């Protein structure tokens, strides 16, 4: 698969699908859903490691929404860029 | 009343992948 | 309406890398799909969109990268432009 030869959990060959629906027209090189899927792996990483420290933190050995909440609305940039 | 419109953790079940 | 794409197996695939003894539960494992599914119609919207306003033939890293910078703030985006340009140096090697 493209997406292990990236080092990457999320997969490139969906991330290539959604970029050219933009524009069925539009061509995609191979290093822009390389980058797009790196980029969202990244940032979901951010948001599970934050909440999974407020389970841990509560004595909880899973995600609930109050935790995901509790990681964003104290990140100023997740909070800002999530809403 | 929460368990008429608030969030019930135990009705709320675990992902599952398999 | 639309159709929103689903990421759970891979946001699941994440988190047991970040915490691999910890779950998540059905409501929130919808919230980070629709998490993912907004930031990736995000900036792949940029990236389409930077590419047919700059005579582009073709969407590649830069348009990813110009569009991370234009839509994250801060620290966000520098990691992930880290993050971004380490993917495609292993990819391309």
């Amino acid at each position: 698969t493209r997406s292990s030869r990236a080092g990457l959990q999320f997969p490139v060959g969906r991330v290539h699908r959604l970029l050219r629906k933009g524009n069925y027209s539009e061509r995609v090189g191979a290093g822009a859903p390389v980058y797009l899927a790196a980029v969202l792996e990244y940032l979901t990483a951010e948001i599970l490691e934050l909440a999974g420290n407020a389970a841990r933190d509560n004595k909880k050995t899973r995600i609930i929404p109050r935790h995901l909440q509790l990681a964003i609305r104290n990140d100023e940039e997740l909070n800002k860029l999530l809403g | 009343d929460e368990d008429e419109d608030g969030y019930i953790e135990e009705e709320d079940e675990d992902f599952q992948p398999e | 309406r639309s159709r929103k794409e689903s990421y759970s197996i891979y946001v699941y695939k994440v988190l047991k890398q970040v915490h691999p003894d910890t779950g998540i539960s059905s409501k929130a494992m919808g919230i980070m799909n629709s998490f993912v599914n907004d930031i990736f119609e995000r900036i792949a919207g940029e990236a389409s969109r930077l590419a047919h306003y700059n005579k582009r033939s073709t969407i590649t890293s830069r348009e990813i990268q110009t569009a991370v910078r234009l839509l994250l703030p801060g620290e966000l985006a520098k990691h992930a432009v880290s993050e971004g340009t380490k993917a495609v140096t292993k990819y391309t090697s």
